[PDB]
RNA sequence: UAGUAACGGCGAGUGAAACGGGAAGAGCCCAGCGCCGAAUCGAUCAGUCUUUGGCUGCUUCGAAAUGUGGCGUAUAGGUGUAAGUUUCCAGCAGUGUCGUAUGUCCGAAGUCCUUACGAUUGAGGCCAUAAACCAGAGAGGGUGCGAGCCCCGUUCUGGAUAGCGGCACUGUUGGUUCGCUUGCUCCUUGGAGUCGGGUUGCUUGAAAGUGCAGCCUAAAGUGGGUGAUAAACUUCAUCUAAGGC
RNA sequence: GUGAAAUCGCUGGAGUGGAACCGGAGACAGUUGAU
RNA sequence: ACGUUUCCGACCCGUCUUGAAACACGGAUUGCGGAGUGCUUGUCUACUGCGAGUCAAAGGGUGUUAAAACCUUGCGGCGAAAUGAAAGUAAAGGUCAGUCUCGAAUUGGCCGACGUGGGAUCUGUGUGUGCAGCGCACCACGGCCCUGUGCGUGU
RNA sequence: ACCAUCUAGUAGCUGGUUCCUUCCGAAGUUUCCCUCAGGAUAGCUGGAUCUCAGGCAGUUAUAUUCGGUAAAGCUAAUGAUU
RNA sequence: CAACGUGAAUGCGAGGUCCAAGUGGGCCAUUUUUGGUAAGCAGAACUGGCGCUGUGGGAUGAACCAAACGUGGAGUUAAGGU
RNA sequence: GCCGUUGCGACAAGGUCGUAACGAGUAGGAAGGUCGUGGCGGUUGCGUUGAAGGCUGAGCGU
RNA sequence: AAAGCGUGGCCUAUCGAUCCUUUUAAUCCUGAUUGUUUCAGGUAAGAGGUGUCAGAAAAGUUACCACAGGGAUAACUGGCUU
């Protein structure tokens, strides 16, 4: 939308917006994040802490697939249940969550349970998820 | 779940809950009361499980006639602070006793964790 | 000159970068081209299917997609001998080996010889001289319904089917699931220490 | 995947891959071992054909035992045996079936009345309720700026014709086929100044060396390589380098 | 084809003492409107 | 009104500069051309759709006013969970009553996203104003929960 | 040397940077920088607005405090000095 | 929990968040003040100005005195004058 | 007296009107522009009885 | 004896980032085909030093000289001072 830009209303200003004095020139600080600990330092320190130095184990070749886990709390496992399992979960019967084929390997246990127990599969558990699932009368069962 | 709140409490059991923010379906809520709301817009989880409830959903229009003055009223609004955005906002990440979150391209080890923020490394704030 | 709260900048654009320009006007085109290759294979090959080559179900490698299947290259000897088909015999009828591939599980053995088996129900042979056929090939009015088959031979379904509610049974709830996953750990975990300690204690 | 693991006066900066979803999908041949062992091949001569090249030989020469050909290559392979099962190439002519950025030929309807203009294609009218007419053609261009209807053209998932192709079936010609699968049986099974190592230089995201090369060193045979932190000693897993399409 | 500005020539009017231009306010000349 | 004549005012523009009419620089005149853009990546803001989801990629299917439009995703991006270098671990308490080996114990109910102060609005009730109640967003002061770490125990 | 290309080489430096109205309206100061013709940083400034409907003020009064300059002193310490 | 009820003057609505420009050569004046013999010199403090600003006056002038500006009119004045 | 800005207000209106105060401005920032230019998707019309372009009287708008 | 006092010097100066090296610490974590031991890498706290002290690794000459600028800056005139 060039009609709506700045140089649109700049015509007419010599400057261009960009002041007499100091002129827009270039590269005057120098070019990308150069200088970072000489005359940009202030600016680095003060909203990129950390910037400069290293830290921690360095890991050649990376496996992002092994420690790939990811994990569903024990507040959102009834939303896992569709309605027609909810609807066949009668007379103490109840439902069956298989984490791994929804795609979470890990239950945390973070919230409250619903009154209807649940029995639920997954690689791993939590503590308190495994606490608070069998407080309110489920199971938990370990799948590989 | 906080329109479910407002109309659980001591006498605003039969009063109109007006709302000018998007009422989301929650979850983590299990079971829904009667709620009476005004809003602009109401996603279609939150609609289904108000009505199943026994609720009413009208317009703001609809809350015109109902309620010319607002009587009868519950005035509700979604968090304004809770963005992602906002969390960048405040004293600079740099900043002694600073909670701000950092503009950083990833997370991790090697991004900004290294000089300024562990005692080891220089100092830390 | 970053001014204020900014994000790093990271731009890679310090290479001669306008002497490598890819751009994709046609896409739209090569989709074009790419079906008017298939319907031409079609007229080629007819009656046999576009697709080409049966290919086998194999599970996916790693631990993070173990749970899910998809056509692999070809069926292995082990697969072929199971279903009782030549390798020779499977190269003529279009079904795709994977001379690579062997098979370590009955499951997965299974799995595929039963593909195989399904393949073999739903072909149809033609007589290789029309005006004689022999023993295997397909009858006569079998080969009137013969039509071309579009899309993947044999496609897999990734339906996902819900276990049955059932009762919470009382084992289940006495077992201590965080007390066992913490004792697996550390018995892997000092599995060798233990073997040094059994050693030692041996010698001494 | 991912501006990620990693590299970097760890500064400025640089920076992949596997898994996953797809397009397309096609497999094979040697050396060596072993068997037949010259069963192989080039020119030339003479016949013969559909001759810008092929087929036949007591033609004559030559290549080839320092080994051409046949079987055979990691999925192995071979011997014998029992079951099953058993052709394939290339041209020629026809019969139809179908494509052609292939040539040539062919096409619906006003230059109607009035008016305007230098010149109309501009303006108005052309039975009829729905009406000048054609329209599967109202793309484009030309014609005295303006045109479906004046012309070439345009639409007919256009026709006719000749040529090229692709198929399918028939006949014919020449060559070729003692084979193929599964069980059992016994036998058998592989690339060296290469790999690996030291050092030097370049190169990589590759980090006690990712790739390449020089010089020195220089192998083995369940050996060799690899499993991303170097080394011994151990669990295994996975391939089979130094030949080719 | 059209045929701008700068620059230039003619005819008529008017000004013209070491710049010329310009803003404000009238006058003159001139232009224009008046059921 | 870009004619003449009078009265008053009236230094040449652009630029750098503390300061330009300057004895500072560019400018003889006229026409035409002539300078904050593209893209990648961020961030904020405004608007639109949907909303614990959203967008879907390459691709596929169909479309002949066919580079369009329309349909189509066990899977992918961002978000829904953080924290540690890592192994790893991973976010429910409030209140009332008990037993007690009176403790860095234990049990059971009820409630369930914490307490207090201020809070537009809403509700009740007096008389523009007051009092009382429920309190959105947000702010202030605290409390608990997850993770890392120091101290420090035991059951 | 010359010719073409890398090459529109880089420039904290010089020059230019094209319509009209309306409203608001500065700085040449702090800190760090091989920094001193430049940056980053705070300040000064604009815009978007949002939450509310009495606690604030380049001003006084009352109360209470801080200071060692003008004046004063050296016939009070220090230092001169008739 | 109970009660008490706004406790100097004057003026006036108050607070919050975000995004960002230009600037980072200054100069002048009353008063104070350092270097210098002095300087339209160099360096500081408070405040006001010029820069960014025209207007009446000082014959003329960035800063002096008066006074700050939409566009017109009548009246009255400031500094300055007759 | 008139123009505009700001604040407030009335009216069944992206508008009109009322009212009080106000209006300096470089660098710079915003707003409005039935200010101007060239395309595209649409819409409204004019044209050899004379379009674009060019020269220049009566007006309109700060 | 106790109340008490003591985290260096009666107070105001006496000093040092990232990367790398090195040391001390845990009966610590990692080396991703399974383990043991070396070896290497990590987490925490010190030291090795940047005196241009918020921290480049650095000798001259040009009268043969060049470019971008500067009246922010010297040499001649003019100005204030004497
Ligand atoms: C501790 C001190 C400094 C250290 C070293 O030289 C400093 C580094 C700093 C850096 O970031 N990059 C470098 O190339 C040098 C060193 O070995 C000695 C001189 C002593």
């Amino acid at each position: 939308a060039h009609a709506l830009r700045k140089t649109r209303k700049l015509r007419g200003h010599v400057s261009h917006g960009h002041g007499r004095i100091g002129k827009h020139r270039k590269h005057p600080g120098g070019r990308g994040n150069a200088g970072g600990q000489h005359h940009h330092r202030i600016n680095r320190d003060k909203y990129h802490p950390g910037y400069f130095g290293k830290v921690g184990m360095r890991v050649f070749h990376l496996n992002k697939n092994q420690h790939y886990c990811p994990t569903v709390n024990v507040e959102r496992l009834w939303s896992l249940v569709p309605q027609e399992v909810r609807d066949k979960a009668t007379g103490g019967k109840s439902p069956v969550i298989d984490c791994t084929k929804l795609g979470y390997f890990k239950v945390l246990g973070k919230g409250l349970l619903p009154e209807t127990p649940l029995i639920v599969k997954a690689r791993f558990f939590s503590h308190e998820a495994e606490q608070k699932i069998k407080k309110a009368g489920g199971a938990c069962v370990l799948v590989a | 779940a906080k329109l479910a709140r407002a109309v659980q409490k001591a006498g605003n059991e039969n009063k109109t809950v007006v709302t000018l923010s998007t009422v989301t379906d929650d979850a983590r809520l299990y079971t829904v009361p009667k709620i009476s709301v005004a809003a602009l817009h109401v996603t279609e989880g939150a609609r289904a499980r108000i009505l199943a409830a026994g609720g009413e959903i009208i317009t703001l229009d609809q809350l015109a006639l109902k309620s010319p003055k607002g009587e009868n009223t519950v005035f509700l609004q979604g968090p304004r602070s809770a963005r992602e955005a906002e969390k960048h906002f405040g004293p600079a990440p740099g900043v002694p006793h600073s909670h701000t979150k950092p503009y950083v391209r990833s997370k991790g080890r090697k991004f900004e964790r290294a000089r300024g923020r562990r005692a080891s490394r220089a100092y830390k704030n | 000159a970053p001014r204020g709260n900014q994000m790093l900048g990271n731009a890679h654009f310090r290479k001669h970068w306008h002497k490598r320009i890819k751009t994709w006007f046609d896409q739209p085109a090569r989709k074009l081209r790419r079906r008017q290759n298939r319907q031409a294979k079609a007229v080629e090959i007819a009656p046999r299917p576009v697709a080409g080559l049966l290919r086998s179900v194999v599970r996916c490698p790693q631990k993070r997609y173990n749970t899910k299947t998809r056509l692999g290259r070809g069926f292995s000897l082990q697969e072929l001998k199971a279903a009782g088909i030549s390798q020779a015999q499977a190269r003529t009828i279009g079904i795709a080996v994977d001379v690579r591939r062997t098979n370590k599980t009955a499951e997965g053995l299974k799995a595929n010889a039963d593909r195989l088996k399904e393949y073999k129900a739903k072909l149809i042979l033609f007589p290789k001289k029309a005006s004689a056929p022999k023993k295997g090939d397909s009858s006569a009015e079998e080969l009137k319904v013969a039509a071309q088959l579009r899309g993947d031979v044999l496609p897999l379904s990734h339906t996902i089917t819900f276990d049955e509610p059932r009762q919470v049974t009382d084992a289940e709830r006495k077992v201590e699931i965080f007390r066992l996953l913490r004792k697996e750990r550390a018995d892997k975990k000092y599995r060798g220490k233990r073997e040094k300690r059994a050693r030692e204690a041996a010698e001494e």
